This record gives structure tokens, C-alpha cells and sequence, in this order.
């Protein structure tokens, strides 16, 4: 048989399988990220907005659009212990952060241009920014002051952290993942993973693995305490270009460029649902109490799959 | 003049709606280049088109209901080995001139004598060897079959379960 | 067990490339070529066949210093301008 | 009863040709009992126990616990934490390895019983890679570390490589197997490729299962792809390569060599392969020409659809050629000439050496020559690979007299051989023309043995003796080592057209007439003006030469000097028209 948590996630995914989508800008939704507790939820598009939904019961409001920027919105995420905190990372050389409690600007600081991908230290305390011309700017959240600045001289496309905070986590699109240690910024160790470029990387909440996914439709989960991968996760066509980990790490839903979304489970890698509509999708992102997941695909929508029916 | 010296010729005796399943079966076991697929009208050759690229196979029609420069510019996209299998009702004469054709499936029966040649024979310069399997659905299938035994002085006998690899490919 | 994998015999796994690794002049010179010329000396001769005659021609190139001689008496086949050099 | 447990085995390889015991072992490898578990194994077909996941992940639990002092020390990966496996308390245990010789003994006989069934468990894989990389790069850079690197070959080949074959697409497992298998030589690779080719997948049903997969899949996507769609279809390949490349290899090389087409859209879908599959992937190229008819009259096409399949996938990917010069030369060795063919393919696609009119002729007699840069990086490889395994003066040596080896031993129809013979030949003046350019005077010189010792000891002819040996020189006592006028011959074998007549001017300034222009321009004049000196040079020497230079006389020279120089090649033909028209000249008649 397949497995006992399989069968217990598609009967609950069998009796809330309804979809259903709201209308958040009127351009190309690009990142839709989820609170630190998972009440409000935010998504930033290319009609250079932030719109910040409040999730009642199973539909969501829209709270407020948060305007205000040079160019379009690229990345979002939340404060990883703020309910009421967020950073946007755009083009036109700057990052905002907003406060959602008192809906305002709290900072903005300039950075060397053409931000493409953010992430915020699991204490809270640092910024790590990427710009198109591979260059990595860590700013103080507390102090909005850019403290760091490093040039690689590959291209890396998407970044993250060891999750104790104590090692930085780059994809080059060479093929490899670059580690450095945080603390002080000197380059640990580079390790060859895919044939291809390395698009994504995420580290599930609870600590054991932190998933890669490759341009040639290979997703792997590496284990963190021993650098080793574990098992490979092929069944998109595409080359990956998003995953994420459910609120237990479990399940992990992977989006690319064909068709259709799939859930994995992580400790057997085998299959769980997949969502077919349509409209190749860019973007997913779980909910961190609730097995419920928000996505972007292909005049732009955010969808869920979930509760309802 | 076309000849058929090097040419193996078989024939299935099945039903008219197990057309499309058995010649799967084919795709799925001869190993082959390019095919070219012959029938009688442009809604079935339109059907039989859209329902290969519903599967993986890369197939492109060449249906009678086309223009000229349309026709020339679909046979050149299928002589640069850019799409594999070729639904055609009909050809341009002068035989078949892409020395990559291997199989040739007669999905419905030609008109004559001289149809079942055109269809059949080839006008390469360097492959000589190739296979044609013909469809049998009625008694005009084997009569057909018959006249061209007897005008072209051919054997046309059944399908095994196994060919030989060596026999048909150079 | 595996106590020893291999030996001194490079294996190669594939048992013809087996051959080829663990494997490891071309001038007659005017008398081991021929050998039966001047023993033979014509219906189903030695010195009928091109496939000999034209390999004596490369043979009398390197040697035989009576080659770039100016004979010039016109000998009407190969045959008989061969013969008369052995 | 251990009855019902080999009639079940036999059911077991049965089905895939078309428990107190182990309740026991499992409590017996739980606490520190390796004897008494030898002895439960034992007892049994050899692969029952460890088929099930419950005894492999016993085993294995207790290997990493044995093992653990070991890859603590020595095989922690660079910036990670590791998980400290805290060793078992029991008094009988196995004695925890801690320098390469109790892991030699103990882990080597408890790895020997899993077979292909580590891939329970990956955590193992990388450990025991990453020692056996330490263990290489260190002791390798003597007798025991001869038995340890023999008991490593056989994990290898036993558990490593079948196991690597059941795990469903590891892309990063086949990326760090070839962080220890870059470090042994080439042949020991091909053993293990070869082995776990044709040997591991007769076994073990489960690889059997996965050969039909494999094969099937293969069947599937080759039939199918395009020449439109490719790397929508290299993704799949590179999916089956991760997992089965042997395989996968052979099957796509039987396709490409018989059809013959669809040649260029396979060397295009080879692009998300790993290293160790590329290593994999020329391993089975020098398999399908090796192991396999071949002349009908004329070269045959799958060779020709084989070279040019080589000269294309070993242009494009870094793959390491090495064995490929080496099988060449030992076919040379066994009197073979047929696979120069490929060799040439190589030297002419990933050099770019590639009849000729009289204008590029006479730019052929230093610019222009390199006119008539996109392969100074396959070059380079070329180069490393015959510098490093001393492959330049073997090959070179072997052609000079295999060329009338080929003629003479027959190695027929009068027209075959000659096309042969061609071949040969034109592939030793190609490959000397490369060493020449990519080897300068330093590895020249030092590499190639002088003229004293080519012909009297490697039974070389004179033409390619002195063929190889210009370069060197670019006399008296060359002239006496030859012979065993002398001076005449080695004056005459000695210089080549470039330095007897000067072209360039008119082509040049057509071709000039844009900055990077004008300086070429300008350096094809320098070189244009130091020719002239050059020549202006060597005639200057000339005379006091032709002083004591000298019916028969000069039919020794006609023979000896124009026939072999006039044969070899088109430029050794105006040559020795123009030496004998202006030097001799100036018994002409």
C-alpha cells in the first residue's frame, strides 16, 4: 500500500478539494507569501501594489493595497516573528518595509539596483537582498542600514539561510549551491547538485531537509546535518520555479511551467494530489497552521485550494 | 518507374473502429524513421491528426484541402525531420523521394492499381528497403489485394507476431 | 569476500577490450615478395593479376634501382615489362 | 523451516525471469551480535536476508554506528553539523573503526552482505563515498593501501554501482560518486563500468525489472522526440541517464548507428548528463566500436554514422577522452587501420584542422597558413590528453609504418585498399600538422627522438622520419646518420617551401582593405618581411654547399629524393618541383 499518511491527507484533500480565487491587482500577480501565524496574507504585483488579504473563516478579504513604488513588485515575505511586518522588494533600486497594523511606511532604503530576491533572517534581525547584477546586500531590519555588500561573480538566482541562523544559502546557475557562514561572511563550501541551474530553495519548518529545484524539472531534498540528498522528486516536465513546505513539512507542493501543480510527500516522495487547471503557474506558498495553499498562475488572481468543499 | 523489388508487404484482417488501437499497437513495436499514413478523406485524416499529437507522437496532416505552397511548405517541415509521422490522403507522384520513410500504413484502400503503387513503391537514391502494412476490413480489402499480386507480381501475406529488424532496414 | 578485487592483467572489463589492452618491416624486399617469379619463369600465372602487379609497382619504387633506369622499349603489357624486372 | 525460504527465493527469481529468522536477525544486529548474524546469513540464499527493509536498515544502522569515529575525523563535509551517532555501550561489539584498517576488515565484511540494497538507505552511500575520496586523495597522493584500494574496487563494484541503479533519479548521487571516481585511473573505471554493464543486471531480479524499464522507456522517447523539440526531450534522457546510463547508452548508440539520422538531435539532447555519465557514455562508444561485415567494398556506414556521432559528442562535452587515443593505438598495435577513420573525425572536428586551389595553396606555404577561434578550448583538452599519457610519438610511430602494413599485409579489390592506404596516410600528415602547431619547440624537441634513432630503432621509413623531425630543426652529421651526397640528401629532406619562396601581398590587401584589420594587417607584414629575410637567409648559406654538393648519379636522387617528397603531399609537390627547378638549376636536362 502506499502509505498511512498518504491516505489520511486524500481523504481530507478528497472532502476539501474546492478552489476558489479573489481578486487582488490589475496586473501579473509575481510573489504571494503568508503571515507569520497565517492570518493575513500578501502578494505583490506588477501594477507596483502589495495587497494584504485578511483570512476570516474560508474566503479572504482584501484588507488594504499598499501603494507606492518605482517599479514592479518582485518579492514578498513576512516577519518571521511579526505578525504586522513585511518587506518589498522591487525594481527601481529600493526595498520598503510596511507595517500592516498602522498601514504606513516604516523604512525604505536604497540598495545597488534591481532587486529580484529577498528573504528575512529567522531571528528577524538581518536582510538579505539579491539584484539582477548578482549582488547580495544585507541590511539591519532594526536600523535600516545596509551593513553588507558581496559580489559572486556567478548568478544566483535565489537565496535563504540555514534556519539556526548560522549559514547563508545561495543557487548559482551553474549548477550548485554555494554555502557561506553567516556570521562572518567567508565562503564555506560549494556543492554540485543539479546538471543544470538551481532556480529555488526552501528549508522546511521543523529543520530536517531543505529542498532545491533544478531548469531541468528535478526537485531534491537535501537533508541539512549531513549535506547529503536524499531522494530526487520528478514527475514536472518544466524546469521548477517554485516550491514550498507544508506547515509540518511533511507534504511539499511543487509549480512549474506545465499545467498543473503536484504534492509530494516528503518521507516516501511518491505522490499526494495535484491541482490541473490551467495557465502554467509561478508562485505557491502553504498556510503555516492550516493544510491549505495559496497560489499565482498565469487580470491577475490569487487562488486557494483548501477548506470549502 | 517506380518498382517495389525490396519492399516487405503484410496485411491485418481486423474491423473498421479497431483501426486506430491496432495501429498504436504498430507504433508501439516496429521500430521506424518516419511513417506516412494514407486514408481517403480530409475529416478523418484531420481526426486521425489531432488524435496523434493528443499523444506524444509528432504528427503533421497533408490532406487534399490545402494549398499548394501550403502542401510544399508541410512535405519540406517533414523532410527536415522536424515532425515524424505523416497523415497524408495523397502525394505529389513521383513516388515517395525522402529516403528516411521506413513504414508505410495503408489505413484505408486506394483506388487502383496504380494508387496502391504510388503509395507503396518509393524513388530514393540510397534505401532500398522498407515495410508497408496494409488494413483488411472486408472482402474488397483482400480483392484489392489480389489485383495487386496479380499486376505487380508481389506477395502480400500476413502479419506475423515477429519481424526481422535486418529485413526492412538497411 | 572481497579481499582483492583486482591482481598484473588490466581486466577491461568488456572481455574483447580485454584483448586489445593486454595485446602489447612490412617490406618483402624484392625476394620474400615475389618467391615464385623466378619459379615460374601464362594462362593462370602469378604475374596476370593486378592485384599482385600493382603491389610489385610499389615494391619497385622503393628498391630495385633498374626502375628509374631509361629503359624506353616500349613493352606492350605490364606483364612483360614485370617479368623482365624480376 | 529454511525449506519454504529457498523454494519462496526460487519463486522470487521464477516470476522476474518470466519469519522467526529474520524476527531473530533483526533483534541480533539490534544490539552488538555480528558473528551469530554472519552465521543466521549464511544459512540462507545469499541476498534473502538483506531483500527486506527491516534487515537492510539494521545492518545499516549498525555500519554507520560502526563507522562513525572514521567519517567524523575524516569525511565530515566542509560547513555542516553531522549528526553524532552515539556508539552502542555493548563490550562484544565490532570494535568502531579509526584508521582505514579495521573499516578495511569489519565494514568490508558486513557491506558485503547488502548488495543493491543501500539505497534503502542514501546516508550510508555518501559516507562511505566521502571516506573512500579521503582515503584516494590521500594515501594515493605501499601493500596495504594496495589492499585497501582492491577491497574499495570490489565495494564498488558489489554494493556502490548496483545500488546507485535502484535509486529512481539521483542526479546528486551520480555527482558524488565521481568526486572518488575522478581519482582512479581510467582503466579501473572501465572495469567497473563494464562489470556493472554486463554482469550486475543478470542478477538480482529487482535489476532485471529495471533493465525492462529502462529499455522500455528508452524504446519510448528515441522513436518519439523531434529534430523540433529538443531539451524538452533531453530532460527525459538525462532522467534515464541518472539512473541507468549503461543502458540507456547502448540503446540510444544502436539507434544512432543504424539509422543514421537523428544523429545531431541526440548530440544536442545530451545536455543534463552528469560527469560520471559522460565518463559512462565514451566507455560505451569504445564498447560498440570495439565489439562488433565492416568492409563491403567500401567503409561501411554505421562506422562512419559511429565516427561522426564521436567527433560531434567529444567536440561539444568535456568527457575526458583518454581511452579513446589508447584504443586507437592498440588497434594500430593489432593491424586495424579502420578506426583511424573516428581518430581523424576527432582530430578534425575539436582542432578545426579540417584538395585545394592554387591561391589558398600558395597561402598554405606565417598568418595566412592559420587562416586557411571557437576550438581553443577542445584543443586544449586534445593537447592535455596526448601530453599527459605519452600518446603523440606512439601514434605517429605506429602509422608511419602501418601505412605499408596495410598495402603489403593485406590489412582488397584494388580499390579498397588503396582508399585505406589514403586514409592513413592523410590522418599521420593531419596529426602531425596538430603536434606540430599545438606542441611548440619545447615538447617537440624533448619528445621526439632524432632522426639517428627513428629509423634505426622504431623501424620508421625516411618520409615521416623526416616528416616528424623539421620541426626540430626549425647537415654533416645528420647526413651520416641518414645514409646509415649525403649532404645533398639531408639539404633536400631538410628544408620545406616556406623557406625556398616568399608569396601574400595582393591577397592581403584585399582581405585588409576596422582596427583589429590594420593589425593584422600590420603583424602579416611583419611576418611577410621576416620571410623575406629568412629566404634571403637560407639562399645565402646555399652556396658554399652547392660548391662540394657533386648516368645514375642522379637517378639515386631522382627516386630517393623527388619520388617520396612529390607522393607525400601537395605542398611537398611544389616543393620538389621548385628545389629542383631554382636551386638545381642555378644535368638539368
Amino acid at each position: 500500500g502506499p502509505s498511512r499518511y498518504v491516505l489520511g491527507m486524500q481523504e481530507l484533500f478528497r472532502g476539501h478539494s474546492k478552489t476558489r480565487e479573489f481578486l487582488a491587482h490589475s496586473a501579473k500577480v509575481h510573489s504571494v507569501a503568508w503571515s507569520c501565524d497565517g492570518r493575513r496574507l500578501a502578494s505583490g504585483s506588477f501594477d507596483k501594489t502589495a495587497s494584504v488579504f485578511l483570512l476570516e473563516k474560508d474566503r479572504l478579504v482584501k484588507e488594504n493595497n499598499y501603494r507606492g513604488h518605482g517599479d514592479s513588485v518582485d518579492q514578498l515575505c513576512w516577519h518571521p516573528s511579526n505578525p504586522d511586518l513585511f518587506v518589498t522588494a522591487s525594481g527601481d533600486k529600493t526595498i520598503r518595509i510596511w507595517d500592516v497594523r498602522t498601514t504606513k511606511c516604516i523604512a525604505t532604503v536604497n540598495t545597488k539596483g534591481e532587486n529580484i530576491n529577498i528573504c528575512w533572517s529567522p531571528d528577524g534581525q538581518t536582510i538579505a537582498v539579491g539584484n539582477k547584477d548578482d549582488v547580495v546586500t544585507f541590511i539591519d531590519a532594526k536600523t535600516h542600514r545596509s551593513k553588507a555588500e558581496e559580489q559572486f561573480k556567478f548568478e544566483v538566482n535565489e537565496i535563504s539561510w540555514n534556519n539556526d541562523n548560522n549559514m547563508f544559502f545561495l543557487t548559482n546557475g551553474n549548477g550548485c549551491i554555494n554555502i557561506l557562514s553567516y556570521p562572518e561572511l567567508k565562503p564555506v563550501q560549494s556543492i554540485n547538485a543539479h546538471p543544470s541551474n538551481c532556480i529555488c530553495i526552501k528549508f522546511d519548518p521543523m529543520g530536517k531537509y531543505f529542498a532545491t529545484g533544478s531548469a531541468d524539472a528535478l526537485v531534491s531534498l537535501w537533508d541539512v546535518d549531513e549535506l547529503v540528498c536524499v531522494r530526487c522528486f520528478s514527475r514536472l516536465d518544466w524546469p521548477v520555479r517554485t516550491l514550498s513546505f507544508s506547515h509540518d513539512g511533511k507534504m511539499l507542493a511543487s509549480a512549474s511551467e506545465d499545467h498543473f501543480i503536484d504534492i509530494a510527500e516528503v518521507e516516501t516522495g511518491d505522490k499526494l494530489w495535484e491541482v490541473q487547471c490551467e495557465s502554467p503557474t509561478f508562485t505557491v506558498a502553504w498556510h503555516p497552521k492550516r493544510p491549505l495553499l495559496a497560489f499565482a498562475c498565469d487580470a491577475g488572481t490569487v487562488k486557494l485550494f483548501g477548506l470549502p468543499n | 518507374k517506380l518498382t517495389l523489388h525490396g519492399l516487405q508487404q503484410y496485411y491485418v484482417k481486423l474491423k473498421d473502429n479497431e483501426k486506430n488501437r491496432k495501429l498504436f499497437d504498430l507504433l508501439d513495436v516496429l521500430e521506424f524513421n518516419q511513417v506516412v499514413i494514407f486514408v481517403k478523406s480530409v475529416q478523418r485524416c484531420i481526426a486521425l491528426a489531432q488524435l496523434l499529437v493528443e499523444q506524444n507522437f509528432p504528427a503533421i496532416a497533408i490532406h487534399r484541402g490545402m494549398p499548394q505552397e501550403e502542401r510544399l511548405s508541410r512535405y519540406q517541415q517533414f523532410k527536415d525531420f522536424q515532425r515524424r509521422i505523416l497523415v497524408a490522403t495523397n502525394l505529389f507522384g513521383r513516388g515517395m523521394d525522402i529516403e528516411r520513410v521506413n513504414i508505410a500504413f495503408n489505413y484505408d484502400m486506394p483506388e487502383d492499381s496504380d494508387t496502391y503503387l504510388h503509395r507503396v513503391a518509393r524513388a530514393g537514391r540510397f534505401g532500398t528497403k522498407g515495410l508497408a502494412i496494409t488494413f483488411v476490413s472486408d472482402e474488397n480489402d483482400a480483392k484489392i489485394l489480389n489485383d495487386v499480386q496479380d499486376r505487380f507480381e508481389v506477395n502480400i501475406s500476413e502479419l506475423p507476431d515477429e519481424i526481422d529488424i535486418s529485413s526492412y532496414i538497411e | 569476500a572481497p579481499e582483492d578485487f583486482l591482481g598484473k592483467k588490466i581486466l577491461m572489463g568488456n572481455e574483447e577490450l580485454t584483448r586489445l589492452w593486454n595485446l602489447c618491416e612490412h617490406m618483402p624486399t624484392l625476394e620474400e615478395f615475389f618467391e615464385e617469379a623466378i619459379e615460374q619463369a601464362n594462362e593462370y600465372k602469378a604475374v596476370n593479376n593486378s592485384n599482385y602487379g600493382w603491389r610489385a609497382l610499389r615494391l619497385l619504387a622503393r628498391r630495385s634501382p633498374h626502375f628509374f633506369q631509361p629503359t624506353n622499349q616500349q613493352f606492350k603489357s605490364l606483364p612483360e615489362y614485370l617479368e623482365n624486372m624480376v | 523451516a529454511d525449506n519454504c525460504i529457498m523454494d519462496e527465493h526460487k519463486r522470487e527469481i521464477a516470476e522476474a525471469k518470466q519469519n522467526q529468522k529474520l524476527g531473530l536477525l533483526e533483534a541480533l544486529l539490534k544490539i552488538g551480535d555480528w558473528q551469530h548474524a554472519q552465521n543466521i546469513m549464511d544459512q540462507m540464499p545469499p541476498y534473502y536476508a538483506a531483500s527486506h527493509k527491516l534487515i537492510a536498515l539494521a545492518i545499516c544502522k549498525l555500519i554507520h554506528i560502526t563507522i562513525e569515529p572514521l567519517y567524523r575525523r575524516v569525511g565530515v563535509p566542509k560547513g555542516a553539523k553531522g549528526s553524532p551517532v552515539n556508539a552502542l555501550q555493548n563490550k562484544r561489539a565490532p570494535k568502531q573503526a579509526e584508521s582505514f584498517e579495521d573499516l578495511r576488515r569489519d565494514v568490508f565484511n558486513m557491506f558485503c552482505y547488502l548488495g543493491p540494497h543501500l539505497s534503502h538507505d542514501p546516508i550510508l552511500f555518501a559516507k562511505v563515498v566521502r571516506i573512500g575520496k579521503s582515503f584516494m586523495k590521500e594515501f594515493q597522493s605501499k601493500e596495504k593501501t594496495e589492499v585497501i584500494l582492491s577491497c574499495l574496487l570490489s565495494i564498488t563494484d558489489q554494493v556502490l554501482l548496483p545500488s546507485l541503479s535502484l535509486m529512481d533519479c539521483n542526479a546528486c548521487m551520480s555527482e558524488e560518486l565521481w568526486g572518488m571516481f575522478k581519482t582512479f585511473p581510467y582503466q579501473h573505471r572501465y572495469r567497473l563500468y563494464g562489470q556493472w554493464k554486463n554482469e550486475t543486471y543478470n542478477s538480482h531480479p529487482l535489476l532485471v525489472k529495471v533493465k525492462a524499464q529502462t529499455i522500455d522507456r528508452a524504446k519510448y522517447i528515441m522513436k518519439r522526440l523531434t529534430k523540433e523539440n529538443v531539451k524538452p526531450s533531453g530532460r527525459q534522457i538525462g532522467k534515464l541517464s541518472h539512473s541507468n546510463p549503461t543502458i540507456l547508452f547502448d540503446y540510444i548508440l544502436s539507434q544512432i548507428q543504424k539509422y543514421d539520422n537523428l544523429i545531431t538531435p541526440v548530440v544536442d539532447s545530451l545536455k543534463y548528463l552528469t560527469s560520471l555519465n559522460y565518463d559512462v557514455l565514451a566507455y560505451c562508444i569504445i564498447e560498440a566500436l570495439a565489439n562488433p561485415k565492416h568492409d563491403d567494398t567500401t567503409i561501411s556506414s554505421w562506422l562512419q554514422s559511429l565516427a561522426s556521432f564521436c567527433g560531434a559528442v567529444f567536440r561539444k562535452y568535456p568527457i575526458d577522452l583518454a581511452g579513446l587515443l589508447q584504443y586507437v593505438a592498440n588497434q594500430l598495435k593489432a593491424g586495424k587501420s579502420f578506426d583511424l577513420l573516428i581518430l581523424k573525425e576527432v582530430v578534425q572536428k575539436m582542432a578545426g584542422i579540417e584538395e585545394m586551389t592554387m591561391e589558398q595553396l600558395e597561402a598554405m606555404t606565417e598568418q595566412l597558413k592559420a587562416e586557411g577561434r571557437n576550438t581553443k578550448k577542445s584543443s586544449q583538452r586534445l593537447k592535455d590528453a596526448l601530453l599527459d599519457h605519452d600518446l603523440a610519438l606512439p601514434l605517429c610511430l605506429l602509422m608511419a609504418q602501418q601505412r605499408n602494413g596495410v598495402i603489403f599485409q593485406e590489412g582488397k579489390h584494388l580499390k579498397l585498399v588503396g582508399k585505406l592506404y589514403d586514409q592513413c596516410h592523410d590522418t599521420l600528415v593531419q596529426f602531425g600538422g596538430f603536434l606540430a602547431s599545438n606542441l611548440s619547440t619545447e615538447d617537440y624537441i624533448k619528445r621526439v627522438p632524432s632522426i639517428d634513432v627513428l629509423c634505426n630503432e622504431f623501424h620508421t621509413p625516411h618520409d615521416a622520419a623526416f616528416f616528424l623531425s623539421r620541426p626540430m630543426y626549425a647537415v654533416h652529421e645528420a647526413v651520416v646518420s641518414l645514409h646509415v651526397s649525403p649532404q645533398f640528401y639531408a639539404t633536400f629532406w631538410s628544408l620545406t617551401m616556406y623557406d625556398l619562396a616568399v608569396p601574400t601581398s595582393y591577397e592581403r590587401e584585399v582581405n585588409k582593405l576596422k582596427e583589429r584589420c590594420t593589425a593584422l594587417q600590420d603583424k602579416l607584414l611583419e611576418e611577410e618581411k621576416k620571410q623575406m629575410e629568412h629566404v634571403q637567409r637560407v639562399l645565402q648559406r646555399l652556396k658554399l654547399e652547392k660548391d662540394n654538393w657533386l648516368n645514375e648519379t642522379i637517378t639515386k636522387f631522382l627516386q630517393l629524393c623527388i619520388f617520396p617528397r612529390c607522393i607525400f603531399s601537395a605542398i611537398d609537390a611544389v616543393y620538389c618541383a621548385r628545389f629542383v627547378e631554382l636551386v638545381h638549376q642555378q644535368s638539368t636536362l
